[PDB]
């Protein structure tokens, strides 16, 4: 039934997300001016513009995909890091959206820095450097699959999907992205969200316990593993409202 | 452009080159190429046996995109015309029709509807390996809810294969017609006319369009074929697509269970 | 007319430095796959190496 070909579409889609992973180490051994800093700074550029434009929710983070996997192939220099980041938006609207981001208004969000004939140059430099390879795994395709087998009412799927949408943009602006597959980070992402930002005791009608060995199950790893990626995407929100609120 | 033709040295395999030149304006690369050529690249990863390799994508630039597929020189037209008088063994079409699904099936758990299934399109290697061919990118395989111009998934595809699971059978289509009103009349005279509520709504032509007509035993058009092969192309010949049998189902039916 | 998401994040580019290395590296590609199949896929015709190629009809 739908159980046979659930199984089946779980164990494909954890082996297609091999195929679209970047480097962990592309700091330390292919980047020379690219710092793990700028990558925050794009990506939070990029995050904002995408949220801006009402864009569908995979578009961020399969945009950072192709970021990471564009610095793990090929060295980009300081002035040329927003080019690369406004190209993997416009590819990924193109993948994901029904009317794509515009290359003139990805310009204007560069502040004009960048220009259409750039940016459309820089689309077949990066398509072709990711050999279009662009069917990239997400996130929020393991976060459906989830959430289709979690009795949960509707009005409790969606706060959960929202929750985890959330943390799964947090994850792709930090480093935590590049080295836990989509899989993880959407495993830890769900497990954060059903916590529900400690407004109020858990009130889910599978267990938390349930839940977490469930998720370790199908992703195939320990389920001390999920609690530390959880503790990580929770660190990270700690970290992203301490240093919002500053300024 | 004009295709072409190579042989592997490092094996003994060939390839082919195939390309579209595609609309470039303001927007870069067209949406539709960029989905469609990525869908080939995440099918490869796959490396299913039962499906043509795609070997590279080279894009030169208005814009250019050549594709390089694995190339098989013969496809089931031709393995059929070669076929011992008598005909295939019941054993080499099982085989044949079990890689044929599993192909199919491959394609269907990736949400692709194949759409044009004929054996011209069915490729069988100087192996014996079945591999399907020009998909993501004659009327006698269409399926009856195509033929009447309404919803159409999937199930579409598995009509075909009941079409030419018989015709390995008959070395002979099963349903010849030279319009959609009458490709449909001839199906109704082997599985009969479907009931009133079995037809879809906003269709092409009513149910009034056919004479009332009951099914025929299906082995009539197939006698060679054992009985319960029989059964399993009546599962494939079924008018209603949801109650027509998938290809995964199809590979647990026992008439393609390999012996031992 | 600007809003706060508009902004340069790390200073002036070189445009024309830009262009030149944006062609390079595409034209390089290019080249790599020309000779990776010994086949011209700018003019669509083929060359001589491992693969001979033929047309089908
Ligand atoms: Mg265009
Ligand atoms: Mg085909």
């Amino acid at each position: 039934d739908a159980n046979l070909l659930n199984d089946r579409v779980l164990r494909a889609m954890l082996k297609a997300e091999e195929t679209c992973a970047p480097s962990v180490s592309y700091f330390k051994c292919v980047q020379k001016e690219v710092l793990p800093s700028m990558r925050k700074i794009v990506a939070t550029w990029m995050l904002e513009v995408c949220e801006e434009q009402k864009c569908e929710e995979e578009v961020f983070p399969l945009a950072m995909n192709y970021l990471d996997r564009f610095l793990s192939l090929e060295p980009v220099k300081k002035s040329r890091l927003q080019l690369l980041g406004a190209t993997c938006m416009f590819v990924a609207s193109k993948m994901k959206e029904t009317i794509p981001l515009t290359a003139e208004k990805l310009c204007i969000y560069t502040d004009n820095s960048i220009r259409p004939e750039e940016l459309l140059q820089m689309e077949l430099l990066l398509v072709n450097k990711l050999k279009w390879n662009l069917a990239a795994m997400t996130p929020h395709d393991f976060i459906e699959h989830f959430l289709s087998k979690m009795p949960e009412a509707e009005e409790n799927k969606q706060i959960i999907r929202k929750h985890a949408q959330t943390f799964v943009a947090l994850c792709a602006t930090d480093v935590k992205f590049i080295s836990n597959p989509p899989s993880m980070v959407a495993a830890g992402s769900v497990v954060a969200a059903v916590q529900g930002l400690n407004l109020r005791s858990p009130n889910n009608f599978l267990s938390y316990y349930r839940l977490t060995r469930f998720l370790s199950r199908v992703i195939k790893c320990d389920p001390d593993c999920l609690r530390a990626c959880q503790e990580q995407i929770e660190a990270l929100l700690e970290s992203s409202l301490r240093q919002a609120q500053q300024n | 452009g004009t295709v072409y033709k190579a042989r592997d040295p490092h094996s003994g395999h060939f390839v082919a080159l195939k390309s579209v030149r595609v609309p470039n304006g303001e927007e870069g690369l067209p949406i539709s190429t960029v989905r469609e050529v990525a869908l080939l690249r995440r099918l490869e990863a796959f490396e299913h046996p039962n499906v043509v390799r795609l070997m590279d994508v080279c894009a030169t630039s208005e814009i250019k995109v050549t594709l390089v597929f694995e190339h098989v020189d013969q496809d089931l037209r031709t393995y059929l015309d070669k076929a011992p008088p008598p005909g295939l063994p019941a054993e080499t079409i099982k085989d044949l029709m079990r890689q044929f699904l599993r192909g199919l099936d491959f394609l269907h758990a990736n949400c692709i509807v194949h759409r044009d299934l004929k054996p011209e399109n069915i490729l069988v290697t100087s192996g014996g390996t079945v591999k399907l061919a020009d998909f993501g990118l004659t009327l006698w395989y269409r399926a009856p809810e195509v033929l009447l111009q309404s919803t159409y998934a999937t199930p579409v595809d598995m009509w075909s294969v009941g079409c030419i699971f018989a015709e390995m059978f008959r070395r002979k289509p099963l349903f010849c017609g030279n319009s959609e009103a009458d490709q449909l009349g001839k199906i109704f005279d082997l599985i009969g006319l479907p009931p009133e509520d079995d037809w879809p709504r906003d269709v092409s032509l009513p149910r009034g369009a056919f004479p009332p007509r009951g099914p025929r035993p299906v082995q009539s058009v197939v006698p060679e074929m054992e009985e319960s092969g029989a059964q399993l192309l009546l599962e494939m010949l079924t008018f209603n697509p949801h109650k027509r049998i998938s290809a995964f189902r199809a590979l647990q039916h026992s008439y393609l269970h390999k012996d031992e | 007319f600007k809003p706060s998401a508009c902004r340069n994040l790390f200073g002036p580019v070189d445009h024309e430095e830009l262009t030149r290395d944006l062609e390079k590296h595409c034209r390089d590609m290019e080249e790599a796959s020309q000779r990776k199949w010994n086949f011209d896929f700018q003019n669509h015709k083929p060359l001589e190496g491992k693969y001979e190629w033929q047309e089908v009809e």
